[PDB]
């Protein structure tokens, strides 16, 4: 199993790329007086917005 | 990084090798930076090796 | 695989081992990283410059 | 612009750049270029 | 050598920068994507920004990403993180610089 | 024959400016990136433009 974990982690393009985020955030919630520079269709994890 | 096992008994008399690695190498990312440096000497004359 | 093994002269299995499919691939071909900083040999491999 | 090679002219471009076409910038310091335009 | 990429980067990243990173990939044919990231230096555990980036002869295989360092996910402290690193991957190569 | 760089000057390109082109050549067998690049001055003119007069001249 090491094998799996640790060179896929390593060397993702060596094995079946599933790039395509599975998980998202709701979108970001409006603010008093304010907005979200980067609003979109979809947030994935980790994603920043502005 | 290294991962290493040790002979509990060694093969004699005929009996089976050990026949696998004593020690293994697994790639990491590492977590503090290199603080080698090359060393040059003051005055010898640096061979290119 | 061979089930049961030709002996005492008993008759070779006949044909191949092996057979091919083609497919659509999941996985993408790794490509070469070349040289950078290093000379290329005409075959791909990399030496010092020096 | 222009330079001593692909590298060198992206190096005074002011850009890098990550490629599998056998060439890298790493070779090249980050000197203050100083010509006069 | 055949399939071949380029990225190309300005050669210092400012800290809070919307920076535009564009890729060319050579010989490719299927429609393929990458993401183009940038992330903490030197344990890339970090990722600082991320952008999928879809590649085609629709695009003749050219796209950019456009990244920023947001200058709070920073660590600051004592040492104003000095490198960083660029990262792409994609079904068909990964690389990334410092 | 290749396409010329028909662009317009963007607003933002007004500091002088500079252009890099390039292209990968997979060779016989062995690529090389090919690029070159050069200077172009824009002539300064500010987005704004703001024109301030004494109306009684």
């Amino acid at each position: 199993d090491e094998e799996l974990e640790h060179l896929r982690l390593l060397e993702p393009h060596c094995f079946p790329l599933s790039l395509v985020p599975t998980e998202f955030c709701p979108s970001p919630p409006a603010l008093k007086d304010g907005f979200v520079q980067d609003e979109g269709t979809m947030f994935p994890v980790g994603k920043n917005v502005v | 990084q290294s991962k290493v096992r040790s002979v509990l008994r060694p093969s004699q008399f005929g009996g089976q090798p050990c026949t696998a690695p004593l020690v293994a190498f697994q790639p990491c990312i590492p977590s503090k930076l290199c603080k080698i440096e090359e060393a040059d000497c003051k005055n010898k004359f640096r061979c290119d090796s | 695989s061979v089930a049961v093994y030709g002996q005492y002269g008993g008759q070779p299995c006949v044909g191949n081992a092996f057979e091919t499919q083609s497919c659509e691939p999941t996985r993408g071909c790794p490509t070469e990283e070349g040289c950078g900083e290093r000379f290329r040999c005409f075959s791909g491999q990399c030496i010092s410059k020096s | 612009g222009g330079g001593l090679n692909n590298a060198n002219v992206f190096h005074l471009a002011g850009l890098t750049f990550l490629t599998n076409a056998n060439a890298d910038d790493s070779q090249e310091n980050d000197e203050p270029c100083k010509e006069i335009l | 050598q055949e399939q071949t990429y380029v990225i190309s980067a300005p050669k210092i990243f400012r800290v809070g920068a919307s920076e535009n990173i564009v890729i060319q990939v050579y010989g490719y044919t299927e429609a393929f994507d990458a993401t183009i990231s940038i992330k903490s230096y030197p344990d890339k555990k970090f990722s600082y920004s991320s952008g999928h980036v879809h590649l085609s002869s629709e695009n003749k295989f050219q796209n950019s990403a456009i990244l920023t360092i947001q200058p709070k996910q920073l660590p600051g402290g004592q040492n104003p993180v000095s490198y960083v690193y660029l990262e792409v991957v994609s079904k068909h190569f990964s690389k990334s610089k410092r | 024959s290749y396409q010329s760089i028909n662009i317009p000057v963007t607003q933002n390109m007004v500091p002088s400016s500079r252009l890099l082109v390039y292209y990968i050549v997979t060779g016989e067998q062995t690529a090389e990136l090919v690029s070159d690049s050069v200077w172009l001055n824009i002539e300064e003119k500010c987005g704004n433009q703001l024109q301030v007069h004494l109306s009684p001249d």
